[PDB]
């Protein structure tokens, strides 16, 4: 947040594919501006393209210091991807009694 | 008079939004039995 | 006009002759506006910017 103040957008507007995803305001370690959508096909409008070995979901950001824009339109494309192949294991140890 | 004229610099809804649509109300009113022309300051 | 509306007042008559004798005939007539309108352009418009 203090970045972007800095930058000279004084109210800053967050806006994914869908409006209905406007940003919000959160604190963990500083003043952070963020927005959450869930890692689906669509439900913010993302997009799933899914090829033999990941899965992304891509989608994109919009800012803006105000509801109208007249210059230097910012688009965030944003994606992070996952993989379909994965271990694991019982973290419990097994011992077998045999005659 | 009777017509209405205003101009403006071209804005973008900010957002996933490329058609900008616009929509005016109008109120007719008497010459003569009210006063029409309207000022306003800040 | 009152607040909302406006309207138009005026009355017909009608006779078979110049002269009437019997059955005079009156058509109270008129129609209004309303003085609120909604109009929308039927062009589209489409911005560019950088
Ligand atoms: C199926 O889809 C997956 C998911 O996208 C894809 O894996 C991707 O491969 C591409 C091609 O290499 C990666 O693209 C990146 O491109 C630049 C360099 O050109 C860099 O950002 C990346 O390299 C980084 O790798 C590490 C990441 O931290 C770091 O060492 C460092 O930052 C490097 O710069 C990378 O090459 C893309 O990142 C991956 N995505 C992953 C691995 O999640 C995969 O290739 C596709 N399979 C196909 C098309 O068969
Ligand atoms: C300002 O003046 C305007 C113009 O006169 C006025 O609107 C008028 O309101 C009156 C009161 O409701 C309407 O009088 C009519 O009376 C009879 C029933 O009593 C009916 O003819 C009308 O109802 C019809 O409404 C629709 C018309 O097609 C139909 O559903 C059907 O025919 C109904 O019967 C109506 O009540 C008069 O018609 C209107 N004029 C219009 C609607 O153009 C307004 O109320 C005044 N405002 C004030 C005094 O603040």
């Amino acid at each position: 947040k203090c970045q972007l103040k800095s930058l000279g957008f004084d109210k800053v507007f967050m806006y994914l594919s869908d409006s209905r995803c406007s940003g919000f305001n959160d604190r963990d370690n500083r003043d952070w501006v963020s927005v959450v959508t869930p890692a689906r096909d669509g439900p913010c409008g993302t997009v799933l393209t899914r090829n033999e070995t990941h899965a992304t979901y891509s989608n994109t950001l919009y800012l803006a210091d105000e509801i109208i824009i007249r210059d230097l339109n910012i688009k965030i494309n944003f994606a992070c991807s996952y993989p379909l192949d994965m271990k694991v294991s019982l973290k419990t140890a097994l011992q077998p009694m045999v005659s | 008079s009777s017509q209405g004229r205003f101009s403006v610099q071209m804005f973008r809804f900010a957002g996933n939004y490329d058609l900008v649509y616009l929509h005016c109300e109008v109120y007719l009113c008497d010459t003569m039995n009210e006063k029409c022309k309207p000022t306003c300051s800040g």
